[PDB]
């Protein structure tokens, strides 16, 4: 269950569509 | 067959975790690792932390696991490049061995460093002729970089 | 969900957690079992330094996973 960043070492979390925390952040904020 | 034994491993590992080393995949990748060993007490690198990086080869556990130091160390048998000059990882290796076995065993080389087998004769030099002088360097060695 | 928590000292720790549960919520949790301010704690998972202002569900930590402690 590897975050969904290319190249991003942490897990994601489906309830954060497949980012983990941060990177979620990040498209969320992009988003 | 090795991804069946990689992760009895680290099934032994979530079982009974060594104390002072933990070892684990890079990402969702079971064949690259990446693993620290705990700064041993009564050893000039007590308290510090060291990362290392554990690759795997294909046909393990028949070939012994590829291990580096990614954290800097004064170390007579550590060198520059993060390389371990140890044998169980050479031509001593057995199947039998794991590698929470072989952590124990770089942990017990910082305890005990081998001075006639040195990768950086500088530092084993010292290790001989200034034991003390030693356990002063890799003091500092230590605080920089571990802490 | 369960945890377990070792030490350098041998004494494993349990602790009940959450998969949302920040490092600083973790570090917190210690302090009201052992007594270790959370300031000087320093967690590792599986050789990976866990990393404050993330939470649990980015390192994988599950169910009987382990954490170990080093005393800073
Ligand atoms: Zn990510």
């Amino acid at each position: 269950s590897k975050c969904r960043k290319a190249g991003c070492v942490y897990f994601g979390t489906p309830e954060n569509k497949g980012f983990c925390t941060l990177c979620f952040i990040e498209y969320r904020e992009n988003k | 067959m090795a991804l069946k034994r990689i992760q009895k491993e680290l099934s032994d590992l979530q079982r009974d975790p060594p104390a002072h080393c933990s070892a684990g995949p890079v990402g969702d990748d079971l064949f690259h690792w990446q693993a620290t060993i705990m700064g041993p007490p009564d050893s000039a690198y007590q308290g510090g932390v060291f990362f290392l990086t554990v690759h795997f080869p294909t046909d393990y556990p028949f070939k012994p696991p590829k291990i580096a130091f990614t954290t800097k160390i004064y170390h007579p048998n550590i060198n520059s490049n993060g390389s371990i000059c140890l044998d169980i990882l050479r031509s001593q290796w057995s199947p039998a061995l794991t590698v929470s076995k072989v952590l124990l065993s770089i942990c017990s080389l910082l305890c005990d460093p081998n001075p006639d087998d040195p990768l950086v004769p500088d530092i084993a030099q010292i290790y001989k002729s200034d034991k003390e002088k030693y356990n002063r360097h890799a003091r500092e060695w230590t605080q920089k970089y571990a802490m | 969900m369960q945890i377990f928590v070792k030490t350098l000292t041998g004494k494993t720790i349990t602790l009940e957690v959450e998969p949302s549960d920040t490092i600083e919520n973790v570090k917190a949790k210690i302090q009201d079992k052992e007594g270790i301010p959370p300031d000087q704690q320093r967690l590792i998972f599986a050789g990976k330094q866990l990393e404050d202002g993330r939470t649990l569900s980015d390192y994988n930590i599950q169910k009987e996973s382990t954490l170990h402690l080093v005393l800073r």
